[PDB]
């Protein structure tokens, strides 16, 4: 956050607790809104043999 | 009824049926011709009695194999349709139905095809499947379309393109041929990649490798 240490010990003094710790808006530490590709595998009946469905 | 079968009979009749079953073991009789090609150093057609060893036979009426029976890599002994067996196997096979059958590999029509250690198996096995694939009538849907498959996956398999599970996904569709077509003209085209992944699954796998260390 952009507050003064004033205001940050005024908080922090009123609540009991360190608010800069655990703040409720987030700003950076959030994934980026762009991501590589993914992969994604298959599952188990994908085998080219010894797959016939009567037998799951 | 096949020719060589009419035209027996007459020399049976005049001679009597226990002279023809006099040759050969119990329950296979008689004589029988023999057409040995390939790779050999004088292919001809002979006749001889039935359980003659495939050995003495190639080495007595066929002049050898090219290059000495060390150099023996597989043999076909009756024709396309039946599964190839490798040299550890014809050292003492006997050339009738049962010892054949008993070899996983059919009697059929006493056709020994020899190939040695210069042969490209694969290649072989591939231009019988086209064979098949060009003498497939289409009437039945598991001829039709699977030999057809298998063509085109051992044309693949003879580059090879493809990877080692495919291998056991071509057993499958062998498989799912043989026993499910009109005519046995299915199960002749089901038994050669039968017998030619069970003989030489090695052959293959490396084949798949060079050509993946190959192409990165
Ligand atoms: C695809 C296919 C092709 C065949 N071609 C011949 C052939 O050209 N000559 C032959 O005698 N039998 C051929 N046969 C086997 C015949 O069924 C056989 O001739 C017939 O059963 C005669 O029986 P026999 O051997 O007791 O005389 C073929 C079988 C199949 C499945
Ligand atoms: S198995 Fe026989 S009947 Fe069926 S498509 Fe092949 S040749 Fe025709």
């Amino acid at each position: 956050a952009s507050a003064t240490r004033v205001i940050q010990l005024l908080r922090n003094w009123a609540s009991g607790r360190d608010l800069q710790a655990k703040l409720q808006l987030r700003y950076q530490e959030i994934s980026k809104r762009t991501q590589p590709p993914p992969k994604l595998p298959v599952g188990p009946s994908h085998k080219l043999s010894n797959n016939y469905y009567c037998t799951r | 009824a096949n020719v060589e079968t009419v035209a027996v009979s007459p020399t049976i009749c005049r001679r009597g049926g226990a002279w023809f079953a006099s040759f050969g073991r119990e329950r296979n009789s008689g004589t029988k011709l023999f057409n040995i090609s390939g790779h050999v150093n004088h292919p001809c057609t002979v006749e001889e009695e039935m359980s003659v060893p495939l050995k003495e036979l190639i080495e007595k009426h066929a002049g050898g194999v090219i290059g000495g029976w060390d150099n023996l890599l597989a043999v076909i002994p009756g024709g396309s349709s039946t599964p190839l067996i490798p040299k550890s196997v014809c050292e003492t096979v006997l050339m009738d139905f049962d010892a054949l059958v008993q070899a996983q590999t059919g009697l059929g029509t006493a056709a020994v095809i020899v190939m040695d250690r210069s042969t490209d198996i694969v290649k072989a096995i591939a231009r019988l499947i086209e064979f098949y694939k060009h003498e497939s009538c289409g009437q039945c849907t598991p001829c039709r379309e699977g030999v057809d498959w298998m063509n085109k996956v051992m044309a693949r398999f003879v580059k090879g393109d493809a990877r080692p599970a495919e291998i056991d996904s071509l057993w499958e569709i062998s498989k799912q041929i043989e026993g499910h077509t009109i005519c046995a003209l299915g199960d002749g085209a089901a038994w050669p990649v039968q017998g030619l992944i069970r003989h030489f699954r090695p052959e293959l796998e490396e084949r798949m490798q060079q050509f993946a260390l190959q192409h990165q």
